[PDB]
RNA sequence: AAUUUAUUAAUGCAAACAGUACCAAACCUGCAUUAAAAAUUUCGGUUGGGGCGAC
RNA sequence: CCUGUUUACCAAAAACAUCACCUCUAGCAUCACCAGUAUUAGAGGCACCGCCUGCCCAGUGACACAUGUUUAACGGCCGCGG
RNA sequence: CUCCGCAUAAGCCUGCGUCAGAUUAAAAUGAACUGACAAUUAACAGCCCAAUAUCUACAAUCAACCAACAAGUCAUUAU
RNA sequence: GCUACCUAAGAACAGCUAAAAGAGCACACCCGUCUAUGUAGCAAAAUAGUGGGAAGAUUUAUAGGUAGAGGCGACAAACCUA
RNA sequence: GCUAAACCUAGCCCCAAACCCACUCCACCUUACUACCAGACAACCUUAGCCAAACCAUUUACCCAAAUAAAGUAUAGGCGAUA
């Protein structure tokens, strides 16, 4: 995602009033390409057993492009909402007790 | 512009098409290759490059009638009209060939070679080293794209796990699988490029037009230029 | 192998379809009630339309393998 | 130097041209192979002229006669006239229902009529 | 001379008389708000006042946005209020150089996703950021459900959004015919996106979609006027039979 | 001549993508580099006319 | 060289083209080149034919890239004293 | 005298036919200007064709000898 | 709709010599060498005579195509509605 | 004494107010104003420059939703012109 920024200033508008632009207004400068950025993981709750997991309704930090193309379509892994993790802490706790 | 290709026939015959000319315009209208326009009205003549082409109800090798060898104002070589079965298709004359003979398409690797006969179509695993070719194709069932001009011919140097290697007539080697079918022999008119055209406007009748009278100062391209043998063309994936 | 005609003359590739038909339980709006063509409106598909009644000059002969006087048998005349 | 503010006619234009324009007159037929023209007996105009034998009318009226004065005629104004006794006595008879509606006079559709009303496919 | 008007108000007057005065209320006040749409291609400056350092005083500061040029193969996908930036730049960064015109396209994929609502897979062309946004939302469904009209900037994402509205007012049985427990199920995670089906019927739809629409809700052909006199006649006859 | 590479092409990195410690075809997008082809603008003064010389 | 072409409205020529000769580029198909395939196509120079086309790769350019190669590529091809 | 002439195509569109005239040509009989009236009549020409599949190697030139290249403008059948 | 080049399908070229011809003489036709005239003219490029070519790279009617940061060009910085 | 001279209406301008917006029949996107036959082409995209800067190369006011005032102030700017 291209970030860009004004070189010269916006005079403010108002309350209630759009801003007035100038032809000049229109020259930018990069601020920054959030596709250059360390990438992030994705937690999820895995359904069913995994090479890189083999526990049920584990929560897992895997690289984006695994959860994305491999687990979410197979239905292997189910994103880790404050929904699903209740229902598998139910299954968990079956099991301490 | 509204400007239609003349390539619009979807069957194969023997009959001259007519077609029309293009002046070295593309379909914008403007030009885009100089010197083209006008000359003697032509009529084109398909040929089938793909000389194995068994019948809709035939399969295997068989042979063909050589009928008629005639000019063709659309390439340097001479066609042949040949004729199997109830078909009757044109192709490319090689050097000695004439109304009355039979040649053979086949498609047969044997575990020996052949004696090779000119005119015939044999694949490139069937013929001895040092065989002249032409027509031969990149892979099985394209149709031949190389060696179509007049007199020109290749050489096979030798085979390696079921590939070719195949000189063109610019002295490159090109390699290629053994299942691809080429014709023995040179092509038609072998003296083509000892003609004199004479006159300007003999030039004017084969569609070329003079060159811009303006005068261009030489750059660094111009000049002898001593480079290597390009590396060899391989269309065999390993 | 070559294969004969430039598909620059064929005939072009049909529109592709709108989005909306893909949607189910969506009717699209369609420019089919204004009987007129626009752009900001589905184009709509209508069905095969048949004329209903004989027109010698404009008539259209049934498939080959469906006139009676077939055989597979080819006869050279 | 060509006339843009003149009417476009058959007369002007070459041989292709001329030929192509008409004037007004509808078709009464086809053309066909060798440029031979099919005339349909059921396209042209059949004139349905009536017997004016013993007719008292004439073109003009005698100026003796009184000065009527003008009341279009009205949907409501031919409902009543036609439509309206024949309801009202079987009303009084007391066998009326909707069903019945096209024997009184109604039309529900126009379809497998000779002349149509909408749209009307019938000259004047 | 003048006009009555200023002719920024003639769109909003064609609404007052016309086919459109006869549109439901409910999508006349979806047209005419303006709300801002989330910033993409901008940071916002998060407060309402700064300190500027050059004189140190307290400085009102606004968000302007900045002009997105969406292109017609946008509404085929879900790009997530990503676009075109028509700008121009000064080389080298140094404002001294000359002034050149750039443009900044963003990348996009061809990605399929699956919808448990309408139980179909679509092949869809997106950019990295509708992918994080769906992994927010924790799906697709709850993306094209809660995002926005000005967020999701593409007619193909609306029309989503009103074929779910649909059955989740409808309470569509084609939804997994076979498993009805399954079935209520789905509709019981997205209950509280459900909107009356008169209300879900009008969603998405453009001024020109909505117009035909309408236009065909009204369209019947007239009635003879062979009936009407009929009740007039009848309903007079028993009028005057009451005074007899 | 000064300024510039938007445009086009190539190359590299990133992005995207997979597979059995090694490593992923191209297309697309972003940021750089090198060419190509172009674009914008200017071409001082004195001077027993101007130019040359000289200042 | 030749027939030919050009400044419609001050120049028809020794200027341009041209048969021939030479240099450079390209190993391939469904809109030009081309429904063609290196005896081909395209970018250019010179100008039929006949006798010839000599020396130079330092510099610039191009190619190859490790030296290097290349002038029918841009271009160049001495002086003093007796 | 004969630089032509007649016709077709193209273009133009009533633009020397009758009556009348104060208009007009160097010319107060003529008229291409004004007003009114009339006029070009189809056989020439233009305006064409049911569908699907399929067929169509062998120039022209008095087309026969003959000789060529620049390799050419003409055809069907089945249901 | 001029002109430059191109596309589609058309048309014209007596007679003589040689009969092979981008051959010669020479009409139609195309061009415009030299001279006089004309210079608000018959004409915003003409007239008379004299000349070049005239079976070819010829001339020509019709419809269509290439559009100005461009097109086209046998390069005259030509021509693209005086 | 000729040629001429002379005229006062036609309507028009600037405001205010008020939003605005058709029709007999027939014909008209093909060569518009043409009664009558197999189609599927479709819309969106930063204005630039003259000029000013006594050249020019960054830059150079252009209604944008309330008259006044705050104020030509803060601020921007080859920190120049100017905004
Ligand atoms: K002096
Ligand atoms: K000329
Ligand atoms: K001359
Ligand atoms: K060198
Ligand atoms: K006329
Ligand atoms: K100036
Ligand atoms: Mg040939
Ligand atoms: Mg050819
Ligand atoms: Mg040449
Ligand atoms: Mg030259
Ligand atoms: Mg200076
Ligand atoms: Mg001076
Ligand atoms: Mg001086
Ligand atoms: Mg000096
Ligand atoms: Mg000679
Ligand atoms: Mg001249
Ligand atoms: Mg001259
Ligand atoms: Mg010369
Ligand atoms: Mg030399
Ligand atoms: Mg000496
Ligand atoms: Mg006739
Ligand atoms: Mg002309
Ligand atoms: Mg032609
Ligand atoms: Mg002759
Ligand atoms: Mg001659
Ligand atoms: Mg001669
Ligand atoms: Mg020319
Ligand atoms: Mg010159
Ligand atoms: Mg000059
Ligand atoms: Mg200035």
């Amino acid at each position: 995602t291209v970030i860009v920024e004004r070189w010269w200033k916006v005079p403010l508008a108002g309350e209630g009033r759009k801003p007035r632009l100038h032809r000049r207004h229109r020259v930018y400068k990069l601020v920054e390409d959030t596709k250059h950025r360390p990438k992030e993981n994705l937690e999820l709750i895995l359904t069913q057993s995994v090479e890189n997991v083999g526990v049920r309704g584990d929560l897992v930090s895997v690289k984006k492009s695994l959860g994305r193309n491999r687990l979410l379509p197979q239905g292997l892994a189910v994103y880790a909402s404050p929904e699903n993790k209740k229902l598998f802490e139910e299954e968990k706790l079956l099991r301490q007790e | 512009a509204n400007f239609v290709s003349w390539k619009s026939r979807t069957k194969y015959t023997i009959t001259p098409v007519k077609m029309r000319k293009s002046g070295g315009r593309d379909h914008t209208g403007r030009i885009r290759v100089h010197g083209i326009g006008g000359g003697h009205k032509q009529r084109y003549r398909m040929i089938d490059f793909l000389r194995f082409r068994p019948e809709e109800t035939k399969s295997g090798p068989f042979e063909e009638k050589v009928i008629q060898v005639r000019y063709d104002p659309c390439r340097s070589a001479d066609i042949a009209l040949v004729a199997g079965g109830s078909r009757k298709r044109w192709i490319i004359a090689t050097e000695n060939m004439q109304a009355g003979d039979t040649i053979l398409n086949s498609n047969h690797i044997g575990r020996m070679a052949v004696a090779a006969r000119e005119g015939d179509a044999h694949p490139l695993g069937a013929l001895p080293v040092g065989t002249l070719i032409n027509n031969v194709e990149s892979e099985p069932g394209r149709g031949a794209q190389y060696i179509r001009a007049a007199g020109t011919c290749g050489v096979l140097l030798r085979k390696v796990n079921g590939t070719a290697i195949i000189q063109l007539p610019s002295k490159r080697q090109m390699q290629v699988l053994e299942t691809c079918v080429a014709t023995v022999g040179r092509v038609s008119n072998v003296d083509h490029n000892k003609r004199v055209i004479g006159k300007a406007g003999r030039n004017r009748w084969l569609g070329k037009r003079p060159n811009s009278g303006r005068w261009h100062r030489k750059g660094g391209w111009a000049g002898r230029k001593i480079r290597p043998l390009p590396p060899m063309k391989s269309y065999v994936k390993l | 192998a070559y294969e004969w005609g430039v598909r620059s003359t064929r005939k072009s590739e049909p529109p592709p379809l709108d989005r909306v038909y893909e949607i189910p339980g969506l009717e699209p709006i369609t420019f089919a009630g204004k009987m007129h063509f626009v752009p900001w409106l589905a184009r709509p598909i209508f069905p095969p339309w048949d004329r209903g009644y004989k027109d010698p000059r404009f008539y259209r002969s049934p498939p080959l393998h469906e006139h009676p006087l077939y055989k597979d048998q080819a006869c050279y005349i | 130097g060509a006339d843009r503010m003149s009417k476009w006619t058959s007369k002007r234009g070459p041989r292709s041209f001329r030929g192509r324009k008409g004037r007004g007159a509808k078709g009464i037929g086809f053309l066909t192979s060798g440029w031979r023209f099919v005339q349909i007996k059921e396209m042209v105009p059949e004139f349905v002229v009536p017997d004016l034998t013993g007719f008292k009318l004439k073109p003009y009226v005698s100026y003796l006669a009184p000065e009527s004065e003008e009341t279009p005629l009205t949907a409501a104004q031919l409902f009543s006239e036609a439509v309206a006794p024949a309801i009202e006595k079987d009303f009084k008879d007391g066998t009326f229902d909707p069903d019945n509606l096209e024997k009184y006079g109604f039309e529900p559709t126009q379809e497998g009529k000779l002349f149509q009303l909408y749209p009307r496919n019938f000259l004047r | 001379p003048l006009h009555k008007y200023p002719v920024w108000l003639w769109k909003r007057l064609q609404l007052r008389e016309g086919i459109c005065s006869r549109l439901p209320g409910h999508y006349l006040r979806s047209l005419e708000e303006e709300r801002t749409p989330t910033p993409v291609h901008y940071r916002p400056h998060g407060a309402k006042f700064k300190i500027n350092p050059k004189n140190g005083q307290r400085e009102r500061v606004e968000d302007v946005p900045i002009p997105i040029y969406f292109p017609p193969e946008s509404q085929r996908g879900l790009w997530g209020g990503e676009g075109w930036i028509l700008g121009q730049i000064y080389a080298n960064n140094d404002k001294l150089s000359k002034r050149l015109k750039k443009v900044w396209k963003p990348q996009l994929f061809e990605r399929e996703f699956y919808s448990e609502i309408l139980d179909k897979k679509f092949t869809v062309t997106v950019t990295m950021r509708t992918l994080d946004l769906i992994d927010e939302a924790y799906g697709l469904d709850f993306y094209i459900l809660k995002t926005p009209k000005e967020d999701l900037c593409s007619k193909f994402g609306m029309d989503l959004k009103r074929g779910m509205l649909l059955r989740l007012a409808r309470q569509d049985p084609q939804l997994h015919p076979e498993d009805p427990e399954r079935r209520a199920a789905i509709y019981d995670k997205y209950k509280e996106f459900a909107i009356p089906e008169e209300e879900a019927e009008w969603v998405g739809l453009t001024l020109e979609e909505a117009i035909e629409k309408q236009r065909l809700l009204e369209e019947k052909d007239p009635v003879p006027l062979f009936k009407i006199y009929v009740a007039e006649l009848i309903q007079q006859l028993q009028q005057q039979a009451l005074s007899e």
